């Protein structure tokens, strides 16, 4: 999907 | 009191690109404010200069700051490795917001993206902090050598940042 993680990016 | 305004020079492939600009905004997010101006000027011994832009999607954002991995797992805050979320008074209303990137609540280190449209599916999570000033062609440019899974084609460098005002 669209998400700004950090260490585990999602869809 | 004035808002802090720092500035990276963007280097593609170690090419220079320009500079961009961003106003900090302490008056509403202090501590988070602080933890870039702190980061950008590397005067804790750490920082930004010399790291990479490591996930750039066209149309939604350019993230950075991964300053230890350099590639979204590390980076740490000046103020230990993680912090709180300040507040969430700002949205991400547009082209040009900085925001803080995080792995959940409270997980605040020195990632960070600029976005490139509205994300107001990221309103509440995520503590927007600054917006960019001047150099928002750079940021576009920057764009074209992302993709939809976020891989750049080109290694896009913080090539020097450093305190303006």
């Amino acid at each position: 999907x669209l998400l700004v993680t950090a260490g585990l990016v999602l869809a | 009191m004035v808002n802090p305004t720092v500035f990276f020079d963007i280097a593609v492939d170690g090419e220079p690109l320009g500079r961009v600009s961003f106003e900090l905004f302490a008056d509403k997010v202090p501590k988070t404010a602080e933890n870039f101006r702190a980061l950008s000027t590397g005067e804790k011994g750490f920082g930004y200069k010399g790291s990479c832009f490591h996930r750039i999607i066209p149309g939604f954002m350019c993230q950075g700051g991964d300053f230890t991995r350099h590639n979204g797992t590390g980076g740490k805050s000046i103020y230990g490795e993680k912090f709180e979320d300040e507040n969430f008074i700002l949205k991400h209303t547009g082209p040009g917001i900085l925001s803080m990137a995080n792995a959940g609540p409270n997980t605040n280190g020195s990632q960070f993206f600029i976005c490139t449209a509205k994300t107001e599916w990221l309103d509440g999570k995520h503590v927007v902090f600054g917006k960019v000033k001047e150099g928002m062609n750079i940021v576009e440019a920057m764009e074209r050598f992302g993709s939809r899974n976020g891989k750049t084609s080109k290694k896009i460098t913080i090539a020097d940042c450093g305190q303006l005002e």
